[PDB]
RNA sequence: GCAUUC
RNA sequence: CGUAAAGCGCACGCAGGCGGUUUGUUAAGUCAGAUGUGAAAUCCCCGGGCUCAACCUGGGAACUGCAUCUGAUACUGGCAAGCUUGAGUCUCGUAGAGGGGGGUAGAAUUCCAGGUGUAGCGGUGAAAUGCGUAGAGAUCUGGAGGAAUACCGGUGGCGAAGGCGGCCCCCUGGACGAAGACUGACGCUCAGGUGCGAAAGCGUGGGGAGCAAACAGGAUUAGAUACCCUGGUAGUCCACGCCGUAAACGAUGUCGACUUGGAGGUUGUGCCCUUGAGGCGUGGCUUCCGGAGCUAACGCGUUAAGUCGACCGCCUGGGGAGUA
């Protein structure tokens, strides 16, 4: 059954840049706009739009770059079977700073960099290359 | 499997109405009806053990319905199960 | 421009999934390639040919098509540019050194041929020899006075001259092909969609395209 | 048809 | 963990692990700060002293931990109310060697009785054993009995797997389609456990035509405890129970999402419909070839061995040994 819709979610960008397609539609819920919501801020996607609302759907525009996926690589860290915690000063940078690991602190969904800024910690959901 | 004449009489003694079809009772009342209906079956056909295994679905799945509406109410649950003389 | 022609496709079950952007619809199990959107294209490459004549470039022709095999080398006239009307041989262009001697080879036989110096009463000078002039003009004729690797490629059928196209990703010289419903992209840089087979389009291909070098030849 | 071994 | 060691034969399922979506609330997990504690030495960093060094020594950091208090509420969990897409129920239909019980038919083999009929039949590479003048084989008539269902028949269908082919009836499981209504997370996976599980084999009682381990004879051969031939018992069949193993294989665990295509088969369905052994869509199952990608390679390739997630099983050089 359908247990991560995170992972589903990131999966799908993956999935979709590889096809080269110019935009993917999943079910649409608060955590995921989240997610889309700060990936939007630094340029990986182009935009995100929710349609319908007893149904809610996530349509993310993917974009590239001289032809190429911008979303290097993307992967889920923390899984229902196994989830990650870090500290304030634990929170890890993905290619030297290069990369962003979105964080779930407790003001909100925000880059490492962000987190580290304002001092939280949190759940690390993914790296994003 | 069960007479559609006895599916439309358990459907409107044990459901809210004749359309009600869903409710948890009358799912479990259909698979009550239906087990018990194949005890003569298997009395005299002990060795068919290809639509045995549909029997033990119908067993598996009228107690994941029970544990479910106990677990939501245990008040309709008791009730449900006193009207159906089971759980012995 | 856009007029008769040139839309015709292959048929369905023959189409190349990655040219979906560049096609407009399966007309009686026949996909028709979207012209409106190949004029922008073929202009473009029309232009970026003039912008290579307009620096002396050297542009060559390959079509290997029985239907093409004549066309091509009327291009090859009306204009001062080269051409490959027959077989491509593997290697025309990575080893060109080594084919080098090939071409060097029809100037002696050429010059014997012309020179009358051949006129032996032996008909191993006379005939054997001499019928290799032919299969190399049919086969280098084309290619006889490049004086090297060309600047840019025009092939009529970027999957029937498939080895022409891989050379020439290799070498990186520019590539332009006229891309039909079953052939490959992403091995030319200026993709022309459209028919590749029919005379009538063929036809205005190089003819279209022999018109741009000489004015930007000037 | 049968027909091993170094 | 397809072929190198490694996916249980296949299922159902408790404990356990994990879980769609919306709001409120709690603040357990989690996060922030502070306090107490975390002995000294040692390690660690900046200094000091023994001629330098080892060594000794000052201060700091560190001791990643634990407890309490104060706060944060995104995420997980608890609690309450919801929602319909997961899952399930109902209505109407469709296909099918799905399973269990009973009956019945035709062709053929063998045997038994009788007629016609005469010297061979049968078998092999060749031959013999064998059968036959006590009348065989061949041919015709009647009868008995058992087993399997030609053609249809098809990388066709069904089933969880094993597996399942004449026809008819009785009981019965699952799957799929069309719209419509209903329940409202009731789900996924599964150690132990439980059930099913080819063939051979075992127990009791039947049946036994054909076939056939063992066995016997005749050949072959240097020998032939085999291959070939003539015979032939258990077994193969039925009822009940046991056995629980197969190269039980797709050598590929189960469930869900995502990702270019082409040509067929099979089974539903919508639609245009006069220009039908038509035209365009939409589901389930299934075969073949191939793109990206993946792989040690071979190859796999929307039915993944691609990109991910949940859970379980299993592997750690060969032999000894799946043996004691
Ligand atoms: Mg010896
Ligand atoms: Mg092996
Ligand atoms: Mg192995
Ligand atoms: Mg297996
Ligand atoms: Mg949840
Ligand atoms: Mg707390
Ligand atoms: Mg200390
Ligand atoms: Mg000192
Ligand atoms: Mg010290
Ligand atoms: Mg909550
Ligand atoms: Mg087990
Ligand atoms: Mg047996
Ligand atoms: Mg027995
Ligand atoms: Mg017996
Ligand atoms: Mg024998
Ligand atoms: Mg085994
Ligand atoms: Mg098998
Ligand atoms: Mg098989
Ligand atoms: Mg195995
Ligand atoms: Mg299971
Ligand atoms: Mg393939
Ligand atoms: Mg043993």
């Amino acid at each position: 059954s359908m247990q991560d819709p995170i992972a589903d979610m990131l999966t799908r960008i993956r999935n979709g840049q590889a096809a080269n397609k110019a935009a993917v539609t999943m079910p649409s819920s608060k955590l995921k706009v989240a997610i889309a919501n700060v990936l939007k801020e630094e340029g990986f996607i182009e935009d995100f739009k929710v349609e319908g609302d007893t149904k809610p759907e996530l349509e993310l525009t993917l974009k590239y770059f001289q032809g190429k996926a911008v979303v290097e690589s993307i992967q889920r860290v923390s899984r229902p079977g196994l989830r990650i915690y870090k500290r304030k000063d634990e929170l890890p940078k993905v290619m030297a700073g290069l990369g962003i690991a979105v964080v779930s602190t407790s003001k909100g969904v925000m880059t490492d960099r962000a987190a580290r800024q304002a001092g939280l910690g949190g759940e690390i959901i993914c790296y994003v290359a | 499997s069960l007479s559609t004449e006895a599916t439309a009489k358990i459907v409107s003694e044990f459901g809210r109405d004749a359309n009600d079809t869903g409710s948890t009772e009358v799912q479990v009342a259909l698979l009550t009806a239906q087990i018990n209906h194949l005890q003569g079956h298997f009395a005299e056909h002990k060795k068919d053990h290809h639509s045995r295994r549909g029997l033990l679905r119908m067993v598996s799945q009228r107690r994941k319905l029970l544990d479910y509406l106990k677990r939501k109410d245990v008040a309709r649950y008791t009730q449900l199960i006193e009207r159906l003389g089971l759980r012995r | 421009m856009l007029k008769a022609g040139v839309h015709f496709g292959h048929q369905t079950r023959y189409w190349n999934p990655k040219m979906k952007p560049f096609i407009f619809g399966a007309r009686n199990k026949v996909h028709i390639i979207n012209l409106e959107k190949t004029v922008p294209m073929f202009n473009e490459a029309l232009a970026e040919l003039n912008k290579i004549a307009s620096r002396k470039g050297k542009i060559l022709f390959v079509g290997t098509k029985r239907a093409a095999s004549e066309a091509v080398k009327d291009a090859a006239l009306s204009c001062d540019q080269f051409f490959v009307n027959h077989r491509w041989l593997g290697g025309m262009l990575t080893n060109w050194k080594t084919v080098r001697q090939s071409i060097k080879r029809l100037k002696d036989l050429e010059t014997q041929s012309q020179d009358g110096t051949f006129d032996k009463l032996t008909k191993k000078e006379a005939l054997m020899r001499t019928r290799e002039l032919e299969k190399l003009e049919n086969s280098l004729g084309g290619i006889k006075d490049m004086g090297g690797l060309p600047d840019a490629l025009f092939v009529i059928d970027a999957d029937h001259e498939h080895i022409a196209i891989k050379e020439a990703n290799n070498l990186g010289i520019p590539v332009f092909a006229i891309v039909d419903t079953n052939s490959d992209p992403d091995g030319v840089d200026f993709v022309i969609p459209g028919n590749d087979d029919a005379i009538r389009a063929v036809t205005l291909y190089l003819g279209a395209v022999a018109a741009t070098v000489r004015e930007g030849r000037s």
